[PDB]
């Protein structure tokens, strides 16, 4: 989304998380800095 | 002619001060019964024949509203509850989706909408297996998830994780005495008609306060002390509507509260060594829990309170209303704890009477609850386990808590609504005659003696 | 008479029962009750130790009634002995002389130190 | 040199010559858990015991003195035992066993004697 | 007037005139770190103060800033004359010099006080 | 696991050692320990030879 360092510094991320009830997971999303996420596999789609 | 300074150690002088006090309970409370929140052998035994020394020709200024030893008592009670609930089972697994339906017994076919039969999946001892368990929940402790009315959740699941009160531990209030350390003293105002503030002509001193039962209740002070001469109305500032009025009755009004249903308990293993005690079916015919108050006695008491109120409010019409039925259940109903179960009784029939200047028993319908968020703190909830068999208590109404409504444009009439927050008022009604002073034994005064060279 | 029994009594009557106050000055489980008991006991010990230290610094150590060599300034209170001693109480005197307590304490410390130096020198001469 | 409690079984006369070691030994980091709290509680209790004994000695006028002679007459009701035998034949334990009944009354009597002595001394100084 | 420890650099005799300030300064919350910290610091200060007071009481100097004793000075401990001791050095230097024999002098003071005590006891018993 | 319907087991910290090392129990100030040196003492009753 940058106009065009600070372009690649951030990543969209969608994941599942527990709700207030520990039997239902809700699909949420957030913005994470690339310094806080490490790729899982080599395909560049799943992070942690 | 020529005087010299003289130092006296042990001078009977004092000064106002704030300190920390320790607890002392009766020796009978140490007979086994380690299952106790308040005095589980953590209080020193009470001193037999407590020594009260009457101080003569002394006048001291008291203030029940700016008094210490009430905030400290509240903090001590909160810490005691937290400590006693530390080893108890945390109901974290219980925050799960419940499939609730209105349970239909034989008597239901014949207040059965007050409970629902909720079945939910509970994790067994093995983390990879679940068991479809069932329980009975009061409708006050569950809220719907959707608008379809099939799936519910515990009311606390958006706030915190409730802690099942340990079934062995007994939170029955017992008399607690507050004692100062060495170098401090308690001044007791023996003036019988003392209104809670101002100078006190008759003052004495003690080391420990009288037995104060830490009973938590709303709209009605239970199992408290009583005035000696007349009903005493106490307020920090009567003309201020935001200050609750504490009424002290010299005659106790007996109230008998019962839960006549025969409930059954069941155990649900929610983890390794963790059991959650739930509600099974109800045995026999169902009858709503209620409290009984003698009509004549309560009418006389309310008439006396009205007389005192019109004395303090000369040119106005004093009328008693009931608290609005839209707020929290803790403040709109007379809530208390009877025999381990929490009651919430509707006192609309008590303060329904109006007075003009010119064998029957009142029955108050009550509702039981299991998930209790006391201290008005969001995030501190517990689950009171069900108790098998009927439950009966016989408390003494020794005081009321009123609140004058805001002065409207239509003046010449004042409405008093029972209730008022700040649960510290329950303790304040008992610690009105006590204050804490620090002894300053070192004194210097001139005398005709000079130390030898 | 009990503890603080002479609170409303005059000076002469109250001074006859300083002992009960002095003895009650030091009268006498993880959780909250035990911790509070320990904290209060420490604080009471501290108060007792400060009082004892002051009495020792003034040369009145181990004494309930101690005459000192500090002259009584008339500016502190011009009232003669008999009126204050058979008319007033200890609370009233404390509130009157509350302004000048620090000065009298400092004077007592200096007087005791000077007496100590003088006694040491007198013994040294012998 | 005799050690701490060395003269426990000795007679009163011989034991009274070794009070310094006992007097010295009467007042000879920690985690936030139960253990450190308990240990520092024992420290506080020892301090209270020392201060209580010191306060009693001061109230009797014998502050700072291991052996102090007082003005309280000894009632024959408490004991009628002769002196050379009580000081050369009895240990401290046996004596304490006999006088365990009357210790408290003697404590009050010592205190009242000291307070009266103080009052009379103040009066005598005021006379001058 | 001189502040706390203000006579540290002064000579012995000059520093002996400011004992009251040091003696007074010797005894000048919840389960958080600072409540507990204040708690053990206060307990330790009380312990040290009581230890020093016990030593003074055992030497018979209880309640006294300056206390003459009956123990004779030994030239082995130090052979300097009084005038240079009290007009040349400071308390720090003297303490450094005497630290070898401090325990011996303490023991001698205790024994001397006890000896004087039993002397006075038997003397009063004679009357 | 045998414990899973009873309580949650806690792994012993691998770096933490717990071999029994000698420990002495000491009384605080104002208290003393009496050690019975009677070599034939059966653990109860009077003891002739005592030490502190
Ligand atoms: C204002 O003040 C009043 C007066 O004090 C007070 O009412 C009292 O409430 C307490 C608490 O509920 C009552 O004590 C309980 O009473 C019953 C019956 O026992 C009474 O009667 C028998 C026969 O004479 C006496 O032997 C006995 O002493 C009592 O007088 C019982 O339910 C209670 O015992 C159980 O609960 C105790 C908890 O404190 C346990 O310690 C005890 O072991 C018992 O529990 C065990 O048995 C249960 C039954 O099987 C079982 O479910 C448990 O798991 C466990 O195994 C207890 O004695 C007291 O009698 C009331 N007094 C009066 C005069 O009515 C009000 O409550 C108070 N008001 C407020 C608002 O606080
Ligand atoms: C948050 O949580 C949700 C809910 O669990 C997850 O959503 C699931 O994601 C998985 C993985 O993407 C989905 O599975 C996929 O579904 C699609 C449909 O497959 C179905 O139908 C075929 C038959 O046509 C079946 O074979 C299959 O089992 C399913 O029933 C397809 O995209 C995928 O199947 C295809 O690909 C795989 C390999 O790629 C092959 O094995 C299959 O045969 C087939 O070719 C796959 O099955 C699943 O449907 C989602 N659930 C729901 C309810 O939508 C989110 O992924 C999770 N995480 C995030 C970040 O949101
Ligand atoms: C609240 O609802 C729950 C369910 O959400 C309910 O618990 C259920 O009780 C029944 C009856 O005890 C259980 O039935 C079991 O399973 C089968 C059903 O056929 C049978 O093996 C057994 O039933 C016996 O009793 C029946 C009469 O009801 C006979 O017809 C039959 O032959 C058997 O003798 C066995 O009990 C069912 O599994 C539970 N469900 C759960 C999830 O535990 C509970 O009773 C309701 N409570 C109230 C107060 O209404
Ligand atoms: C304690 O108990 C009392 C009763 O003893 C209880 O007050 C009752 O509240 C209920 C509702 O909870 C009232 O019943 C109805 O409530 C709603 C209010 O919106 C309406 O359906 C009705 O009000 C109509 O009343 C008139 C009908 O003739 C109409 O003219 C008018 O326009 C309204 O539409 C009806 O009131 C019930 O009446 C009261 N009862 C009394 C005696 O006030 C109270 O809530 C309980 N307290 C607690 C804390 O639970
Ligand atoms: C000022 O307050 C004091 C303290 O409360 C009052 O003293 C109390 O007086 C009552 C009434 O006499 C005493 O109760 C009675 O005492 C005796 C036995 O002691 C006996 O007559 C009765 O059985 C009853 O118990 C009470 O003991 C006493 N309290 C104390 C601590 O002495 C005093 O009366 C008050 N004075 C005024 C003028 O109000
Ligand atoms: C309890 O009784 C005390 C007296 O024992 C009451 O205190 C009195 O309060 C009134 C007001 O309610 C004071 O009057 C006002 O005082 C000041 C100074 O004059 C001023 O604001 C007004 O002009 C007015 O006069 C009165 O002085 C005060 N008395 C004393 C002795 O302090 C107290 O209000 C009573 N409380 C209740 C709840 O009844
Ligand atoms: C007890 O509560 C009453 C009611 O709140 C207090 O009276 C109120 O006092 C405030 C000031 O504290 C008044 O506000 C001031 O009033 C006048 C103009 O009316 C003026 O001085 C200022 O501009 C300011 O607005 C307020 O009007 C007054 N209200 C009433 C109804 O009298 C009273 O002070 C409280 N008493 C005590 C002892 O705290
Ligand atoms: C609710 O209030 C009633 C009425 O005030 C209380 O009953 C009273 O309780 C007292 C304290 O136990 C009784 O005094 C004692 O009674 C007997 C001799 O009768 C004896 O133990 C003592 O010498 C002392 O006098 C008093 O008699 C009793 N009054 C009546 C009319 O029964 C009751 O305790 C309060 N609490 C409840 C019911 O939980
Ligand atoms: C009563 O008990 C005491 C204390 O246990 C006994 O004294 C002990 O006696 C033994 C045997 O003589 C001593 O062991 C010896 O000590 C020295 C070296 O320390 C040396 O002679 C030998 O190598 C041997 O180890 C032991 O130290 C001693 N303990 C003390 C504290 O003095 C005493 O013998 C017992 N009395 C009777 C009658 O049984
Ligand atoms: C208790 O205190 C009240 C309140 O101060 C005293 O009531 C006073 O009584 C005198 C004598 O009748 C009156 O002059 C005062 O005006 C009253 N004060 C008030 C505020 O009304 C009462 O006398 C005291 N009672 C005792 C027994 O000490
Ligand atoms: C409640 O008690 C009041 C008085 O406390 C009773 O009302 C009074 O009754 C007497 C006796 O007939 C009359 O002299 C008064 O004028 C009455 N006062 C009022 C305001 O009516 C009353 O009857 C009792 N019962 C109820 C239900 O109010
Ligand atoms: C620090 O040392 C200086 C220098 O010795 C001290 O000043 C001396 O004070 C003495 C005592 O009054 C006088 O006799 C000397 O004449 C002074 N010397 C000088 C050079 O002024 C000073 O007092 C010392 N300060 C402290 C705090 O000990
Ligand atoms: C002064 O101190 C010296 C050194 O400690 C003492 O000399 C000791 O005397 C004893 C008794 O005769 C001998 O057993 C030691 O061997 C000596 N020590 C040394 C190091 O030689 C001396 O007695 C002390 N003098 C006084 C008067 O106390
Ligand atoms: C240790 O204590 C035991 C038990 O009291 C002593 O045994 C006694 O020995 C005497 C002498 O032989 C017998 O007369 C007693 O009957 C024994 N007592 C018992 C209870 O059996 C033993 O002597 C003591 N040991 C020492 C070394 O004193
Ligand atoms: C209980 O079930 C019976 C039989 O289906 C039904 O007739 C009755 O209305 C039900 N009672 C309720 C729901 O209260
Ligand atoms: C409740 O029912 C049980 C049987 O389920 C019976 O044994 C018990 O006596 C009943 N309790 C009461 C108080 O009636
Ligand atoms: C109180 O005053 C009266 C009247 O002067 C007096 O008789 C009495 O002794 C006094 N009481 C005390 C304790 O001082
Ligand atoms: C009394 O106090 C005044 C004021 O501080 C002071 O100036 C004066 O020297 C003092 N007089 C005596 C005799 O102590
Ligand atoms: C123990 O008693 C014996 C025998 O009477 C005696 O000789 C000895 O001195 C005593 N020991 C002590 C330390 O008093």
């Amino acid at each position: 989304s940058s106009s065009h360092i600070a372009m690649q510094e951030m990543k969209n991320c969608s994941f599942n998380m527990t709700t207030e009830l520990r039997d239902k997971k809700k699909k949420v999303s957030a913005l994470f800095y690339k310094l806080d996420i490490v790729p899982l596999n080599k395909n560049g789609r799943q992070y942690r | 002619p020529n005087l010299w300074v003289t130092v006296y150690y042990g001078v009977p002088v004092w000064r106002e001060a704030k300190t920390t006090l320790f607890c002392a309970s009766d020796a009978k409370a140490y007979d086994r019964e380690v299952h106790n929140v308040w005095a589980t052998h953590a209080c020193v035994p009470t001193d037999p024949n407590p020594q009260e020394i009457v101080l003569e020709n002394v006048t001291e200024n008291f203030n029940m509203w700016k008094n210490d030893m009430v905030d400290q008592m509240h903090e001590d009670i909160i810490s005691l509850w937290d400590q006693s609930l530390k080893p108890c089972v945390k109901l974290t697994p219980l925050c799960v989706t419940l499939e609730c339906t209105a349970f239909n017994s034989s008597s239901h076919t014949n207040a059965m909408q007050e409970m629902k039969n909720c079945s939910f999946n509970m994790t067994t001892e093995l983390r990879d297996k679940k068991k479809k368990v069932s329980a009975l929940f009061y409708k006050l402790d569950i809220v719907p998830l959707n608008k379809n009315g099939r799936q519910y959740r515990l009311i606390n699941c958006n706030t915190s994780t409730c802690t099942q009160i340990c079934p062995k531990v007994s939170f029955d209030p017992i008399p607690i005495h507050y004692c100062t350390p060495a170098g401090y003293a308690i001044l007791k105002c023996n003036n019988k008609t003392f209104n809670g503030t101002g100078p006190c002509n008759n003052v004495s001193t003690v080391q420990c306060t009288h037995g104060i039962k830490p009973v938590v209740s709303t709209q009605l002070l239970l199992n408290g002390s009583l005035a000696e001469e007349d009903i005493i109305i106490r307020s920090e500032n009567l003309t201020n509507n935001a200050k609750t009025i504490i009424v002290h009755l010299n005659e106790s009004v007996e109230i008998v509260c019962i839960r006549p249903n025969n409930m059954t308990r069941k155990s649900i293993r929610i983890g390794p060594g963790q059991t959650f005690y739930a509600l099974n079916d109800i045995i026999g015919d169902i009858r709503q829990p209620h409290c009984n108050i003698s009509k004549e006695k309560w009418n006389n008491t309310l008439h006396r309170v009205w007389k005192k109120l019109v004395e303090h409010f000369p040119n106005k019409t004093i009328i008693f209303f009931d608290r609005h039925s839209g707020g929290d259940l803790e403040i709109t109903t007379h809530s208390f704890n009877c025999g381990g179960e929490f009651f919430y009784c509707n006192t609309s029939g008590l303060f329904n009477i109006t007075y003009n200047s010119n064998t029957k028993v009142i029955t108050l319908p009550c509702r039981i609850k299991q998930i209790i968020n006391m201290w008005q703190e969001v995030g501190r909830c517990m689950y009171a386990p069900p108790i098998a068999g009927n439950i009966t208590c016989t408390s003494n109404i020794t005081g009321l808590l009123l609140t004058r409504d805001g002065g409207n444009n239509s003046t010449e009439t004042e409405t008093f609504r029972p209730g008022g927050g700040d649960m510290r008022d329950n303790w304040r009604s008992e610690l009105y005659k006590y204050k804490v002073v620090e002894i300053k034994p070192l004194g210097i005064a001139p005398t005709g003696c000079k130390r030898r060279v | 008479l009990g503890f603080l029994g002479a609170a409303g009594s005059t000076m002469g009557a109250a001074s006859n029962t300083l002992t009960v106050q002095a003895r009650q000055l030091l009268s006498g489980q993880l959780g909250v009750w035990g911790f509070k008991q320990l904290q209060t006991r420490v604080l009471a010990i501290e108060r007792y130790l400060e009082v004892q230290q002051l009495l020792g610094l003034w040369g009145c150590s181990g004494k309930l009634i101690c005459c000192t060599a500090v002259p009584w300034n008339s500016s502190w209170s011009n009232k003669s002995e008999t009126e204050i001693w058979n008319n007033m109480t200890w609370m009233q005197w404390d509130r009157e002389i509350s302004n000048y307590t620090n000065t009298i304490y400092r004077l007592l410390e200096e007087s005791q130190f000077q007496q100590e130096i003088n006694e040491k020198d007198l013994l040294a001469l012998d």
